[PDB]
């Protein structure tokens, strides 16, 4: 077996002008045969947004920390984390779990609700800090997907834009695999609206 | 010598009672009142503001109102230092059932899980006990919304009404009448304030000797809307009841 | 063989009160003057320094810390049981959120760390409460400007202004008179020095005063005048000459 | 009764807590132990009271060695002495493994002093109830120093504790100083038997056995013996000539 | 509790009894003590009795040499002197290697101030009623002294004295400061700073002094050393002949 | 061992003579092939009179020295000054106790004016060895004939800095994993002078 | 007062001795009565011992602690087997790292360190217990008395357990013959018998209230108990 | 990488180039590699990303700690000893191969450190991947009597050598300054000299090529 590319998974996150958009594949796959076209890999708690690719047992255990740390915080300072103040909490805790056996590539999208920015940061097995707002781009073909981003993105989209574009980048790099088919999702983020688009794609 | 220094107040009494105990329950009667009504539509917290300047601010009233989980809230008779202490250990077991199962913790064993600890202090560790009750505001969808209090002596019942602090007694026979098998919010907001005004070791009522909270099913969400009125928010609804003296 | 004792040193008494507490709210008050005003466009905390020889110096002694960059505390009652505190409450707020995230502590959430750790002292035989009651003031961007009371239980409280030290009562009631509304932060400090004078006598020195300002950070108080890096300090202190100009303004 | 009779958990107004008064004592109903230090050396001698026919020399005696050049005698309490050599052997012995030396006169001193002043500062750890008077050559020179149950210590030319202090120590600064320091090692054998023998009038009702012992780097060459045979003979008789009580 | 007269809690005058006590017997080796600043040099003048001629004078210390540079003067009783000083010289040690740095005067001092105030809560463990003074010629900040007394408190200082005749060694102090309004001698050499010391020693006490009556001893740039006998002897004899 | 190649000058003495010891290093790091230090101290204080040269790898020696550094500075100030044998004491236990990982090869040289100087020699396992003079480093091996002649209990002052200055640049010659300057430290009555000699200096003389 | 200083092991009284020291060497009095002589070759130990009843019967209290050391009490049976459990392991420890038959000396010193130690705690106690410790090793045979003071003593005779001192006469006067009986078994058992009974004065001398036992030159521990000492009688 | 310093007889200036990679293919242009300890020790760090970023954040709380602890500045040599100590106990685990730098009242420093676990003291000293080209700059053009304006030419000289000839080097170079007598200078992106990899240009999709499976909206919600 793999470390983190039994079920496979990839992961792409955009910048735009007030939204950001982040997308996923569905699949779960057992070594190469692919078994479920439904498996979600990217959580949220409230308008931070976390997408981890990768082992599925380790994003679910991670997924539950976060919600917790973020959780019980919430409930102290009575508001919720910030994009930015995620990604902090998110670098210490992925140190701490360097020295245990995860793998792991998480990446943080959300919009800042008072600051007013879009913001996307960048995290990785190793779990270093990556700061860089156009595409951030993670899992098994992440190779593929920037050499794509870096071609298709151009600066500064309107969410219908940032739609074609993060769409057909995704759809592409994905025909290129086996373990990236089995459907994928897309999520279109303001911070006040979320629209979902599920694409139709390929699979073996 | 260690043990003569000791004097053993932990122990049962020759009455049986455990002095340190008691003397708690007497804390709980001199400091503010707090009053939990449980409708079947959301459920009212108040607790009162005791010792109000006017360099006091008054953009706080989350000082005695917590909210323990994001379903859970309480309301304090008692103080801030000795409620704290256990209110972070509350959101840990709020967490700890939602980390597991995925699921809200139920009322019924997180009230548990703080008398039991309240009741190990006093048998062992030769501690003080915390001088603090809570009145338990949640709602679960195996029983609807639930109301408990828990007290210094680590027992806790249930009630669909209860007083705690100054006046216990006064303001529990007026409501004993006033309570209808029938209800909804608002309704139980003129309810609270009715009895609030009658209560009070000063005279006539403001706004701002109270702390205010309801639970409503939704406002910004499918439901279980709990929303902590702030000072000035109280002052609008003491004139809509017609308290507006 | 020893470390067998955790029988406590607060009891509850038959009024239901606390031993302790009653003895450490004298203590407070045998202190001296130190006052907090929230003007809402900063925080100004003073305190008289005074000093136990003539030959000692309170130039070379310091009653406002710095807890963390952003936040500066001060305290009326005694002087050891400040300096344990202050040490063991600046470790708690670098270790849990600065390796735990990276912004500077919200202020509200520093205090309710001190708070936790006073009345730690008290539930537990072995350690007795710290005998002391801080006005701890800070600024947070997300909070804006805070002012905070922990009492020597390890209660706490807003304020918008308070008083602590010898005659508290009244000082506090000299506030809410002279100030109302919101007024500057400036002309908070001509008041809060005229507030400092009338408690004390016999010293009205600047080497004795000490007002300090959370209303400003400056590249003069980041250390370097490249782009940031960090929020650095909000905390100022007015120096011993900044300090005498004002009392001539009065 | 001031509370401090029975604790060192808190500050007394004599300096010091009346238990640790009370150790002091019984340093003063043991049986008179003196050091006198030469100028080559250092001479130690102890009186043991016989009582009983029953008593074997020289296996019951109160000078006990650490090492193979420090020489231990002490005054007072058998149980508290034996505990507290025992504990200077510890010590001692991590110190020769750890830093290859044998230990300096200086050195062994505090490592005593620490254990001595910890069982003060601490209510649940009995005081000694012995002073010790300790000493030899080492690589700095030759050293006498004198532990009390305080856990003080000093340098000394000449040293006496138990029941004949005064007396002894009267005798010792007469010839210390009249002499340069009291001669060479020989000579102050001869001397000590006479302090052992005046001192024995403040005792006079059971016998004694004197017995002495050195370490001396000009006549033991370095190492810690007993003085016996013809020598410790020949120094009672020596006595008995000029001193006829 | 219910007790305070056997475990060390809060009084409700709030002059705490234990405190009190420690403040006064300190004084029982018959010590008076001072330290000055020098321009470049910090000079401590401490007495000396010797109670036997059974007893050498030279192993006879209340300073005792913490490092290599900072220097510590203890008041108090002996066994509770030393007791300070173990636990201060090793804490010195470690700050050394740890942190790649010598000790300052008023880091040692709130460090082992912090302790005192920790042994003073609690019930099974008494404070040392010492008065720790604690002296250096840092180069970050000059001569420095700095004391601290069993209480948990600490000041700094412009000079200082100690001992029962506090207030006699104050006043001659603080007439020499208010004429030259310095708080500080500015005299090249320290070794004029030592005679005046003494000159104010000699009024305050008043009393002549000998050898063995005085220890002396003097922190310099970057090294502290004890003064000798045949040394001391030599300051007494230079102001006989100044009238 | 700790981590990586890392290493140093490789050739170190201690010599005794008529007024104490003076000891004797070339100062170079190198991390490979790549030097990672042209002029370094391996000439490392542990007590004023008592230093040391290091030898062996250079992070294994310089732990290893700053825990010496720590127990001295401790030992001093409690039980009084140090003997070269008991620096040398502390050394060995951690190169015993540690020879499972670290591997330092340490001659403490001292000065004491009441048994003069005294050359301790510890090997790589951990050892304590008196000798009158003492070669290690590797490149000690090819001027052991040299130094055993031309040593001599009792020569002068600018003599054993001759006799320390020609071994060493003969073992600078040959060696390749050494070169920058020769430092030297004399430990006399007359203080501790720091020698330092650069590369065109030593080649020649 | 009284209660001050009973009350407390880690105090002292004005006497220079605390009061539970008092009450603890009282305790090895209200032992029964044993005696031990030696002439420095054969160390032998007699003992009285008394049962409750005529429906009870003895129970050993004279312990092999090895082929070749003992022990017998007098005082309180509860903390004499906390001791020679203790005596016990250390015989065991002396012969595994040392080859030694343990002398008395080093026994008896160890055994103080225990005690002192439990008077440096609360809920710890003196034992209240005192031994007469026995052994043959190369150095010959020794008798000690152990004191749960810490208070050890070599004596050629001695005893403990009440009326100590009928005994002790009676051996401060028969001394000198026993001391040159040198090399007998049966001479100095016939002796233990004769001196026991200079003890008695409030009951009776019989074969079964009666036990010896011996170590010695040629004599590895080996205790008479019961029938098997009628004919030293 | 490529991170260097230098020192001149009035500071020190550190500077570092600022690109990660992950292959050829350019991650971040921006990422600092130049970290603040506190506001006049700025370290420099290189190898693996992740390491030096924590261990220099451990340090820099430590540290902070430490000054108002002892109500005086923080010592450089506190610093130095912290990752040392830090190296040690972890045998390794940790590779971080830093340069620490700083000021303070007792003068200029600059000290290099190896993930092996040595460090040095050096006039000028570099590491990284571009360690050879540019420790060969800064040693042949460091002279005596250098100076500001000198000591930041001859840092933008040292990174450049390390960008041209080590091509896992590249993007913007940062600049830091840091004197003695006056208050230090974080230069971001002080040279802009290098892009981005290539592209061929990028154009509008056609929308009869991009069709949607099925699609919903939703809403982010807080209580």
């Amino acid at each position: 077996s793999d470390p983190s590319s039994i079920n496979g998974g990839i992961v792409v996150a955009m910048t735009g002008k007030d939204c950001v958009a982040i997308a996923c594949d569905l699949r779960l796959g057992s070594q190469s045969l692919g078994v479920s076209n439904k498996f979600e890999k990217i959580f949220h708690y409230g308008h931070v947004f976390l997408g981890i690719t990768g082992l599925a047992t380790d994003v679910t255990t991670l997924n539950e920390m976060f919600r917790y740390k973020t959780n019980l915080y919430k409930l102290k300072e009575e508001r919720a984390i910030e994009p930015e103040t995620f990604t902090q909490l998110v670098s210490s805790s992925l140190y701490e779990r360097r020295f245990g056996p995860y793998f792991v590539g998480p990446v943080v999208a959300g919009i800042n609700s008072k600051s007013g920015k879009p913001f996307i940061a960048g995290f990785d097995l190793i779990g270093c800090i990556d700061e860089a707002k156009d595409f951030i781009v993670s899992g098994t073909a992440s190779d593929q997907l920037f050499g794509m981003c870096e071609s298709l993105y151009e600066p500064n989209l309107e969410p219908e834009d940032l739609f074609e574009t993060i769409s057909q980048a995704l759809l592409n790099a994905a025909d290129r695999d086996a373990l990236s088919g089995w459907g994928a999702v897309v999520y279109i983020i303001k911070k006040d609206e979320v629209v979902k688009r599920y694409l139709k794609m390929r699979q073996d | 010598g260690s043990r003569r220094y000791d004097s053993r107040t932990t122990i049962f009494s020759p009455e049986g009672r455990l002095y340190q105990v008691e003397y708690a329950l007497e804390s709980i009667s001199h400091a503010g009142t707090a009053i939990g009504i449980m409708a079947s539509d959301g459920i009212v917290l108040a607790a009162e503001r005791k010792v109000t300047s006017t360099l006091l601010e008054q953009d706080t009233s989350t000082e005695k109102l917590y909210k323990l989980n994001d379903k859970i809230a309480v309301a304090v008779a008692g103080l801030t230092a000795d409620a704290e202490i256990l209110i972070n250990t509350a959101r840990i077991h709020a967490q700890n059932y939602l980390k597991t199962y995925n699921e809200d913790i139920p009322v019924e064993i997180l009230v548990r899980r703080l008398s039991d600890i309240k009741q190990g202090y006093t048998q062992h560790g030769g501690l003080r006990p915390f001088g603090v009750s809570f009145i338990y505001a949640g709602y679960d969808d195996r029983y609807g919304y639930q109301l408990y209090t828990s007290n210094p002596s680590g027992n806790y019942t249930g009630w669909k009404a209860i007083s705690v602090g100054a006046n216990t007694s006064a303001a529990q026979t007026l409501l004993q009448m006033d309570y209808k098998d029938d209800m909804k919010v608002d309704d139980a907001i003129e309810l609270a304030l009715k009895t609030l005004s009658k209560t009070t070791d000063s005279s006539a009522l403001t706004y701002d000797r109270l702390e205010f909270a309801t639970i409503r099913k939704g406002a910004n969400d499918g439901e279980v809307y709990q929303k902590i009125f702030k000072p000035q928010e109280i002052k609008d609804i003491l004139v809509k009841t017609g308290i507006t003296k | 063989m020893t470390d067998r004792y955790s029988f406590s040193l607060t009891t509850f008494s038959p009024s239901g009160k606390l031993g302790q507490i009653d003895y450490a709210l004298t203590a407070v008050k045998q202190g001296v003057t130190s006052l907090g005003i929230k003007a809402t466009n900063g925080v100004v905390i003073a305190t008289e320094k005074k000093s136990s020889s003539p030959l000692a110096m309170s130039e070379t002694l310091s009653k406002v810390s710095l807890l963390t960059p952003d936040i500066g505390a001060v305290y009326s009652g005694m002087g050891p049981d400040y300096r344990v505190l202050v040490d063991k409450s600046r470790k708690v707020a670098h270790t849990s959120y600065k390796r735990i995230y990276g912004e500077y502590p919200p202020t509200k959430l520093l205090v309710s760390e001190v708070a936790k750790i006073m009345q730690e002292a008290t539930q537990s035989g072995g350690v007795r409460p710290f005998g002391v009651s801080l006005l701890i003031a800070g600024h947070d961007e997300f909070n804006g400007f805070s002012l905070y009371q922990v009492d020597p239980s390890g209660s706490y409280f807003p304020w918008k202004a308070t008083a602590i030290g010898k005659g508290s009562v009244a000082a506090k009631t000299f506030l809410e008179k002279r100030w109302n509304d919101e007024l500057e932060l400036e002309d908070a400090i001509h008041i809060a020095l005229l507030t400092l004078k009338e408690s004390v006598e016999g010293e009205f020195n600047g080497d004795t005063i000490e007002l300090a300002i959370i209303g400003d950070e400056n590249p003069d108080l980041l250390g370097y005048t490249g782009i940031p890096t960090d929020k650095g300090p909000r905390f100022r202190k007015l120096t011993s000459q900044e300090i005498n100009d004002r009392l001539e303004a009065l | 009764g001031t509370g401090y009779d029975l604790s060192n958990s808190v500050f007394s107004p004599d300096g010091r807590n009346f238990q640790v008064e009370y150790a002091v004592k019984a340093v003063e109903n043991g049986t008179t132990s003196i050091g006198i230090k030469c100028n080559d050396g250092v001479v130690f001698a102890v009186e043991k009271l016989i009582t009983s026919k029953l008593l074997v020399p020289q296996k019951n005696v109160k000078i006990q060695v650490v090492d193979r050049h420090i020489g231990c005698v002490y005054s007072g309490l058998i149980p508290d002495g034996r505990h507290l050599v025992n504990r200077g052997r510890e010590e001692a012995a991590s110190f020769k493994k750890l830093y290859k030396t044998p230990i300096p006169i200086p050195a062994f001193a505090d490592r005593l002093g620490q254990y001595v002043q910890a069982h003060t500062l601490y209510n649940s750890v009995r005081p000694f109830g012995v002073s010790t008077i300790f000493g030899g050559v080492d690589k700095n020179g030759a050293h006498l120093y004198m532990l009390e149950p305080s856990g003080s210590y000093w340098g000394y030319k000449g040293a006496a504790t138990g029941k004949g202090r005064q007396s002894a120590k009267a005798e010792l600064e007469k010839l210390v100083d009249h002499h340069p320091e009291g001669l060479s090692a020989r000579e102050a054998v001869k001397q000590a038997a006479k302090i052992i023998y005046l001192a024995h009038e403040d005792n006079k009702e059971k016998d004694f056995e004197l017995e002495i012992s050195w370490c001396s780097l000009s006549e033991t060459n370095g190492l810690h013996k007993f003085v016996k045979g013809d020598l410790l003979q020949e120094a009672i008789d020596f006595a008995q000539k000029e001193i006829n009580g | 509790a219910g007790y305070d007269r056997h475990i060390t809690i809060f009084s409700p005058e709030g002059r705490l009894y234990q405190v009190e006590y420690a403040f006064k017997a300190t004084n029982q080796t018959n010590i008076n003590s001072l330290a000055v600043r020098g321009k470049d040099c910090t000079v401590v003048i401490s007495q000396k009795k010797v109670p036997d001629k059974l007893l050498d004078p030279t192993t006879v210390s209340y300073i005792f040499c913490i490092s290599r540079t900072i220097g510590m003067v203890v008041n108090g009783p002996i066994p509770d002197a030393r007791n300070a000083a173990l636990r201060a010289k090793a804490e010195a040690a470690e700050f050394r290697y740890k942190y790649g740095y010598d000790m300052p005067c008023d880091v040692l001092a709130k460090r082992m101030a912090n302790l005192s105030q920790i042994y003073t809560q609690r019930a099974y463990m008494r404070p040392l009623g010492v008065i720790l003074t604690f002296v250096s010629v840092d180069e970050e900040l000059g001569p420095s002294i700095y004391k601290t007394d069993p209480a948990g408190y600490y000041v700094g200082y412009k000079a200082t004295a100690t001992g029962p005749k506090q207030q006699e060694i104050t006043t001659n102090l603080e007439n020499h400061f208010k004429k030259s309004k310095i708080d500080h001698i500015n005299e090249e050499s320290w070794e004029k700073v030592v005679e005046f010391a003494i000159t104010h020693m000699i009024d305050a006490l008043g009393t002549e002094f000998s050898k063995n009556d005085l220890e002396v001893g003097v922190a310099t740039k970057d090294k502290f050393f004890t003064l000798s006998a045949e040394n001391i002897e030599e300051r007494l004899v230079a102001i006989a002949e100044q009238d | 061992l700790k981590k990586g190649e890392v290493s140093l000058g490789t050739s170190i003495m201690a010599v005794t003579f008529k007024d104490g010891v003076i000891l004797g290093a070339d100062s170079r790091t190198t991390t490979g092939a790549y030097i990672a230090n042209r002029v370094t101290d391996k000439l490392t204080r542990v007590h004023d009179k008592i230093w040391c040269c290091r030898s062996g790898s250079a992070a294994d020696t310089q732990a290893i020295a700053d825990i010496v550094q720590y127990h001295l500075e401790l030992y001093t100030s409690q039980y009084g000054t140090p003997s070269t044998e008991t620096a040398a004491s502390v050394f060995k236990e951690l190169c015993y106790e540690n020879k499972d990982n670290l591997t330092a090869g340490i001659i403490v040289a001292g000065y004491d004016d009441k048994n003069k100087g005294e050359v301790y020699t510890i090997p790589l396992g951990g050892s304590v060895h008196k000798l009158p003079y003492a070669i290690a480093g590797s490149g000690s091996t090819f001027i052991y004939g040299y130094c055993d002649k031309n040593f001599r209990e009792n020569m002068s002052k600018e003599e054993t800095v001759d006799f320390i200055k020609h071994s060493l640049s003969q073992a600078i010659k040959w060696d390749g994993s050494s070169g920058g300057v020769i430092r030297m430290v004399v430990l006399t009555a007359a203080g501790v002078e720091r020698l330092i000699f650069y590369p065109d200096e030593y080649e020649q003389l | 007062f009284r209660n001050n200083y009973d009350g407390d092991t880690v105090t002292f009284s004005p006497t220079g001795r605390l009061f539970q020291v008092e009450y603890a060497l009282e305790a090895i009095k209200q032992g029964s009565v044993t005696v031990g002589l030696r002439s420095n070759t054969h160390a032998v130990l007699v003992a009285l011992k008394r049962n409750a009843d005529e429906l009870s019967s003895y129970q050993k209290k004279i312990i092999k602690c090895d082929e070749h050391m003992g022990l017998s009490l007098a005082g309180l049976a509860p903390d004499a087997r906390v001791l020679s459990n203790y005596l016990r392991q250390q015989c065991n420890y002396s012969s595994l790292v040392f080859n030694r038959k343990l002398a008395v000396e080093r026994a008896g010193h160890l055994l103080c360190d225990k005690a002192q130690k439990n008077t440096q705690s609360y809920g710890g106690r003196p034992y209240g217990v005192g031994l007469l410790i026995i052994g043959y090793d190369k150095s010959g045979a020794h008798l000690l008395e152990f004191q749960p003071s810490g208070n050890v003593t070599e004596l050629y005779g001695t005893a403990i357990g009440a009326r100590s001192q009928g005994a002790k006469t009676y051996l401060e006067r028969t001394l000198d013959t026993f001391i040159k009986i040198d090399g007998n078994p049966d001479e100095l058992i016939k002796a233990g018998v004769e001196a026991i009974s200079q003890s008695l004065r409030d009951e009776s001398l019989t074969v079964d209230n009666l036990s010896i036992a011996i170590v010695g030159k040629d004599t590895p521990f080996t205790i008479y108990d019961g029938e098997a000492v009628a004919k030293y009688i | 990488t490529t991170i260097v310093g230098v020192k001149f007889n009035n500071g020190v200036v550190i500077a570092a180039d600022t690109r990660s990679t992950q292959g050829p293919i350019v991650a971040d242009k921006n990422c600092a590699k130049l970290h603040r300890i506190s506001p006049k020790i700025w370290c420099a760090g290189a190898g693996t990303a992740a390491d030096t970023e924590a261990v220099t954040q451990l340090i820099g709380s430590n540290i902070e700690l430490h000054s108002l602890y002892t109500s005086r500045e923080p010592r450089v040599v506190s610093a130095l000893q912290m990752l040392k100590q830090h190296l040690f106990k972890y045998q390794g685990h940790i590779g971080a191969y830093l340069i620490v730098a700083g000021v303070d009242p007792t003068g200029s420093h600059l000290f290099s450190i190896h993930a092996h676990g040595s460090t040095d003291v050096g006039y000028y000293l570099s590491l990284g991947s571009g360690s050879l080209a540019a420790m060969a700059v800064l040693e042949s053009h460091w002279k005596q009597d250098l100076t500001k304006e000198e000591a930041i030419k001859l840092a933008s000289d040292a990174i450049q050598a390390g960008i041209w000839n080590d091509l896992g080097s590249g993007s913007n170079v940062d600049v830091c300054v840091m004197e003695i007598g006056k208050d230090a200078e974080y230069l971001r992106n002080y040279l802009t000299p290098n892009v981005r990899e290539e592209k061929q240009k990028s154009y509008k999709f056609p929308r009869g090529t991009t069709a949607v499976l099925k699609e919903s909206i939703v809403n982010i919600c807080d209580i």
